[PDB]
């Protein structure tokens, strides 16, 4: 209620130059050259047709993207409102391609049948499955990367809320394609945030940011009657928190695979990263900390850039969020930016 | 909602709703009274097995793709080509139908 | 040298000095010699070590 | 947006007006980003350089110099475009069209000369003012990488021949690459440039390490890890070259010099780096051939 | 909106706001006494010497 | 909520924060007998007299 | 050693329905319980700082549920303290930083009760034994 | 969801009638929760609640450096062009 | 634009906040992203390595590590600088000004260089406090990649090092349209030519593949075009290894569906064609200009807009 | 447990008001909801 | 200073200030009273070269 120190506030509890603008062009005349010498429901009715007053009186840090999809892989509502979500794409080529870029030695029908048999396990229509979940990754990789049962609480959560099979056949599928040169990547790039779902039955309607901040978007407690929002790592098993050693700059969120070429049979290793380091010396760090090289072609990781996080503090990690009854390492990322990025992989 | 689509703007309106059935027992009934038309030519098109795979073949291999194709010959849903492993099994199309 | 007891606690400072104002005992001053503590009985020591 | 109003000369027949109103939602590269430019400044006979139409190379070439613009509002006597360089990223969504593949709800297209599919077939010719236009097909990156290397690579096998590289499965349908006739003899005649600069910069790239390493290590850490990592690879590599081929640091590292440039500079032409990206949205998520797509400034 | 829900949440905001100009026009009064004292320390030397 | 100070320099600048937390009450009951006997019930009830 | 121990902890939640320690005014902000053999050695000799022997402590605060706080436990089911007010003011605000309502009554009835308070460093504090006048004969170990 | 239960209370003050007299138990999965008391049960009578037994708020305190032991070795004055200004000087002649 | 601030530390003498005023649209390197920084993380001294100044390759590999950040403003108590490997989001194009014998034209990418020519200004000594600043000479990326290989292969021919008389070629001379641009030829370090050569050894093999054989076979049908084709002859430099190099399938092919020369130049254009991005730093803009001006004289500010 | 959370309308109303100033959040879980908010966040309307 | 941000809308306050010392000499002073902790260990590492 007023302050001592006025001109901060007028400022802060809040151009000129367009009505300046219009006034010497549009005011002026004839230019250029020169000659010398009814109680609620009427209420709602004529507040739309006035939000379209407002918003048709005006007129950039927001991104939504939309798509169809169906419920076998990913899943909108056992996810929440911060989620990475991967798509996921043309499942025509049952290792068609296998044909080609698959080195000889190599049984290039294995995708085929991997892939294949999960079809039959979970035709062409109404719809079509698209939209990974990162989620659905952490749980068919984790038996296969490096912690388990911290890893196996997410993959408890996607068994009891999202089939056993399914990440059982998918996890088939990411052996049969880390097998034959064709990866998990050139495939499955970044997708959004998971604004708001909208499912029917086995379809689903996932709103999701293209890019911008994620905090800002439904927002409120939570987006509509669910729960808060964050970008949550969901692995206290992925959040590999590079910067070890760190001063303050932007965090960063990339997103990496990481493989298994005999060393284990096609390791599947898929998790983030956050550091202070621009996409040019991502690739030398990755170098380093990582000894999956493994020839037993040389090609161990892929990733591609999902972001900002223009505060280094927010990393809270929290093996607390549930998702049914199932309860995992949950790390929360506060605040995001997302840049798609694009995947560089050489080597 | 606006959102700004190709060469436009494109305001979506929505409207939430929500319903119960009042009524502690059955309140509606419906009856078909009458047929408009069968939607299908009441026919004779047998099942065709060599669309789908769940059958281990025979296993002497001519007696497999002489079998195959004496039965794929001319089949009204017959496969299109080998059978792809993904797309679909592809029932071919006539040219016109009645 | 149990660690099953060592790592299950937790680091945090603020709660290690209040719990070390009560941490159950693992003995028993009823007893003739020092017994193992019997399950329905807590002793509430304070035990720094 | 930034539109810049292409400006249509003096009276053009009605055939030709309507074949430029077919024209809206097609990328234009523009010169500069004046607000106001000439049609004959944007026409494919302003792609003449060394008195020649130029090749698909000298192609790539201006593709990476000038400023593709989509077209918004085509106007009888000005042409809207809305350069895609300019402004913010992820903003300015203008409609492309889509030639040939799909185009799903993201992938980025990267705008690549015509000639790589029926070559005239885009020509788009305008009789009346004396101009032609070819616009650039909009296809994914990874698709667009993945012919451009493709061809290349027939036109290596053909420039000495005595598995088909030409069909393409991509999505539900297989891709067509050859359109047979005489179409590849025009096809491979305009890669004809692009293929040497790709054939010269191996074959000068190999022999100049192949001469470096052995003329390097012998005279430490260089030495030790070099040979370390490149067992049975880098060194069976030198002997096999060594073998069908012949073999001096001084023209070695002024060699090395003009080869790390060329080199480069193909790297440059080559991997078509995106101009836009689709984000789609109350959309189909997928742009069959032919029809508008939302698109983006960046990846 | 137009429900009385819509007001109580603006009303809940504002108590945000000028919660943290108070906490912010606080800090340069706290700043000023604390940026005394560094430029007091950068001009003393030990009582020793 | 916390008060905050406005540093100078390359000090990373600090925004207020506020701090919200809920304990929950802890519950119990507690316990006496002061049971009667037999010969008193039949004295003071009258009925023995 | 006790201006360490009166002074180490940190106050919390002024109560002003308690006015519990006092002394020609001057209220006591702690208490010391001790044993019977340190209260006695430590008053002979160290603290024996002095203004007791009385003190006005209070009497007892009370809770219950009346008007709305019934049906929304019985509809519902959930109660809130003081709902009248919390009620009042946020409603209040749908018409019409500085929160400072709190809730001011009573002044509650004092007595004199012979008590032990003494002055560690600049503070006032109840000493209190309890081994004799409630664990006596109970057969109670002694906190 | 395991369904909330009925309300007893607000079952007493109906806002409507029922205007059908049927078995229910036959359309027994019409419905979130059901129950059938033969005449009475002990569930009817069962209420529960749980409280918010206070709210602690926070008084920020405000401190003004004029009021101060500090404020004594300095002397401060408001000088607002000091973002224009460029040097300060201070000459003494002793 | 998440413009990073930089405090200007005390009093810098009249004479050196003039330094300062005309080194707007200038770059600088900060080593973070931040909001709050510190006039002496910028300068030249922080480039210090332990106990030494790296030299002119040392920088490229300082200038790969932190980011390019053009100043936009400086007032009298901070330098506003945008870091355009973030922050480049702007609706029309930050002020680059051209320091360099060099122009730009329209289009050119633009990819920074520490100072290296012989004829060169870039020391901006201020003595109040101690601290200097070597601005980055931006060039197009075709001229910045073959000055980038004109010092490794300097630093490399000195390290054989060249049994072969003591007179070698010039590799320290350039040609920008006339012109000829001197390089500055001072020290070359051990580490800082060592990650040059490990990195340029590393990624010209991996270039090399089994379907590679399949190209070299090519190499005597290539000098069969030197001599009957005027282009393919120009092609060929005078200084062609190739040419020395012819001074074949082998069978081989592994069950005949893989397709090796597809995967040779996939390969090839991976690890070899992107070189001068990882022995420098690649672009991340490009001159534009709305005005309609087609260049940028040696000195003016160019108008930039992001990556090409 | 999912324990329970902050009623933001009961704030604005205090029943009284802590007299300790100190930095919160060493003493993280004496509560069974703690939450740190900075400047404010989405999570509180 | 409004600037956006990540996540919200900053405003960042700031204000020039100034400063100097009237002492014609050595004004104010500073003393050292008692140590609070050594910090470093205080024994024992070599160096490694």
């Amino acid at each position: 209620t007023k302050p001592l120190p006025t001109a901060p506030m007028a400022w802060a509890e809040s151009s000129p130059r367009e009505l300046a603008g219009h006034a010497p062009l549009r005011r002026v005349l004839r230019p250029p050259i020169a000659r010398r010498d009814t109680r609620a429901t009427r209420d709602d009715t004529e507040q739309a047709v006035d939000k379209i007053l407002r918003g048709a009186r005006r007129a950039p840090r927001y991104h939504l993207t939309r798509q169809v999809t169906l419920t076998d892989l990913c899943q909108p509502n056992a996810e929440r409102a911060g989620a990475l979500l991967l798509a996921l794409r043309h499942p025509t080529d049952l290792p068609h391609l296998a044909r080609h870029r698959a080195p000889p030695g190599r049984q290039t029908e294995r995708l085929a049948e991997a892939w294949g048999q999960l079809l039959e396990a979970s035709e062409s229509g109404c719809a079509r499955a698209g939209l990974v979940s990162f989620n659905f990754l952490v749980a068919a990789c984790t038996a296969a990367y490096d912690a388990r049962d911290a890893a196996e609480a997410v993959r408890a959560h996607i068994t009891t809320n999202y089939a056993g099979a399914r990440l059982d056949r998918f996890s088939e599928c990411l052996r049969a394609m880390v097998h034959t040169h064709v990866f998990p990547h050139e495939v499955m790039r970044f997708f959004g945030g998971l604004v708001s779902w909208v499912t029917q039955d086995e379809l689903a309607s996932v709103t999701a940011v293209c890019s911008g901040p994620q905090e800002a978007t439904h927002t409120g407690h939570p987006g509509r009657p669910c729960s808060a929002v964050t970008i949550p790592a969901c692995a206290f098993v992925d959040l590999d928190a590079e910067l070890c050693l760190g001063g303050p700059g932007a965090a960063f969120l990339y997103l990496v695979f990481t493989y298994r070429q005999c060393r284990d049979q096609e390791l599947c290793c898929v998790y983030v990263v956050k550091s202070q380091l621009p996409p040019r010396g991502l690739e030398a760090a990755l170098e380093r900390l990582f000894g999956r090289l493994r020839i037993t072609t040389c090609t161990y990781a892929a990733f591609a850039e999902l972001g900002v996080m223009p505060d280094d503090s927010p990393r809270c990690l929290h093996r607390t969020e549930r998702f049914g009854a199932v309860g995992v390492p949950v790390v929360i990322l506060e605040g995001v930016v997302w840049r798609p990025g694009g995947w560089r992989a050489c080597a | 909602a606006r959102h700004e689509t190709g060469g436009g703007v494109n305001f979506t309106l929505t409207q939430p709703r929500g319903n119960v059935d009042l009524g502690v027992g059955y309140t509606a009934v419906a009856a078909t009274a009458t047929v408009r038309n069968p939607v299908t030519d009441m026919g004779n098109l047998p099942q065709n097995f060599y669309l789908g795979r769940g059958a281990p073949p025979l296993l002497d291999n001519a007696a497999a793709v002489y079998l195959r194709n004496a039965v794929v010959a001319g089949n009204r849903l017959g496969p299109a080509q080998p059978l792809p492993v993904f797309g679909c099994a592809q029932v071919p199309r006539r040219a016109g139908m009645d | 040298f149990t660690a099953a007891d060592i790592t299950a606690k937790h680091r945090c400072l603020e709660r290690l000095i209040v719990e070390t104002g009560s941490a159950v005992s693992t003995a028993t001053a009823a007893s003739d010699v020092q017994f193992k503590r019997p399950p329905g009985c807590r002793e509430l020591v304070e035990d720094p070590c | 947006c930034f539109e810049a109003d292409i400006a249509i000369p003096s009276g053009i027949s009605r055939p030709d007006a309507a074949a430029l109103q077919r024209c809206e939602g097609r990328v234009v590269f523009l010169p500069t980003i004046r607000r106001q430019l000439a049609l004959a400044d944007v026409a494919h006979e302003s792609f003449v350089s060394g008195g020649v139409s130029p090749d698909t190379l000298g192609l790539l070439l201006a593709y990476r110099r000038r400023f593709p613009a989509v077209i918004t509002r085509v106007l009888p006597t000005r042409i809207v475009a809305c350069p895609v360089d300019l402004g913010l990223t992820h903003a300015g969504t203008v409609n492309l069209r889509n030639t040939s593949p799909v185009d799903l709800c993201n992938g980025d297209p990267v705008s690549l000369v015509p000639p790589v599919f029926e070559g005239q077939a885009t020509d788009v010719r305008l009789e009346s003012l004396d101009l032609t236009l070819r616009f650039p097909v909009p296809l994914p990156t990874p698709l667009a990488r993945e012919i451009v290397a493709r061809l290349v690579a027939r036109g290596i096998r053909d420039l000495n021949p005595d598995p088909d590289l030409n069909v393409l499965y991509y999505n539900g349908a297989r891709l067509s690459l050859v359109a047979d006739v005489q179409q590849l003899a025009s096809v491979n005649t305009e890669l004809r440039s692009l293929v040497l600069n790709m054939v010269y910069s191996i074959t000068e790239g190999t022999t100049l390490i192949l001469t470096l390493i052995p003329r390097l290590l012998a005279l430490g850490y260089v030495n030790a890890l070099l040979q370390m990592q490149s067992v049975t690879r880098e060194a069976a590599q030198l002997i096999h070259p060594e073998a069908p081929m012949l073999m001096r640091r001084l023209p070695l590292y002024e060699a090395l010099v003009a080869w790390l440039a060329h080199a480069g500079q193909l790297g440059d032409i080559l991997a078509l780096a995106p101009a836009v990206r689709v984000c789609t949205f109350d959309g189909a998520a997928v742009v069959q051939s032919g029809d508008m797509a939302p698109v983006i400034r960046y990846p | 909106d137009g429900t009385g829900i819509s007001l109580h949440r603006q009303l809940r905001a504002i108590q945000q706001l000028a919660r943290n100009v108070q906490a912010v026009l606080g800090a340069f009064e706290r700043g000023t006494a604390d940026q005394m004292l560094h430029v007091l320390l950068e001009k003393a030397p030990p009582l020793a010497l | 909520h916390q008060p905050l100070i406005a540093r100078d320099g390359p000090h990373p600048v600090e925004q207020p924060v506020h701090n919200y937390m809920t304990k929950v009450i802890d519950r119990r009951a507690l316990n006496a007998a002061f049971s009667l006997a037999t010969e008193a019930i039949a004295l003071l009830t009258g009925e023995a007299l | 050693w006790l201006v360490d121990l009166t002074t180490a902890t940190q106050p919390s939640v002024a109560v002003p329905r308690l006015t519990h320690a006092d002394t020609r005014g001057r209220p006591v902000d702690g208490v010391l319980v001790t044993t019977a053999a340190i209260k006695q050695r430590l008053l002979q000799s160290f603290l024996k700082v002095e203004d007791t022997e009385a003190d006005v402590p209070v009497t007892y605060g009370e809770m219950v549920l009346n008007g709305a706080n019934l049906v929304t436990a019985l509809v519902m089911g959930k109660a809130v303290r003081s709902l009248d007010d919390v009620g009042r003011h946020l409603l209040d605000m749908q018409e019409e930083n500085r929160e400072t309502l709190d809730e001011l009554e009573s002044a509650p009835q004092t007595t004199r009760v012979r008590a032990d308070l003494v002055a560690i460093g600049d503070r006032l504090v109840f000493l209190e034994a309890l081994e004799k006048r409630i664990y006596a004969a109970t057969n109670v170990p002694y906190p | 969801r395991d369904p909330p239960g009925y309300r007893y209370a607000a079952a007493m003050v109906p806002t409507g009638s029922i205007l059908s007299t049927i078995e229910v138990a036959s359309h027994r999965r019409l419905f979130d929760f059901f129950a059938r008391v033969r005449s009475d049960e002990n569930s009817l009578y069962d209420v529960e609640f749980d409280a918010l037994l206070g709210s602690y708020c926070n008084t920020l305190s405000l401190v003004r450096f004029l009021e101060l032991g500090l404020s004594v070795a300095c002397v401060c004055t408001k000088f607002p062009e000091l973002a224009y200004m460029n040097e300060g000087r201070v000459q003494f002649e002793v």
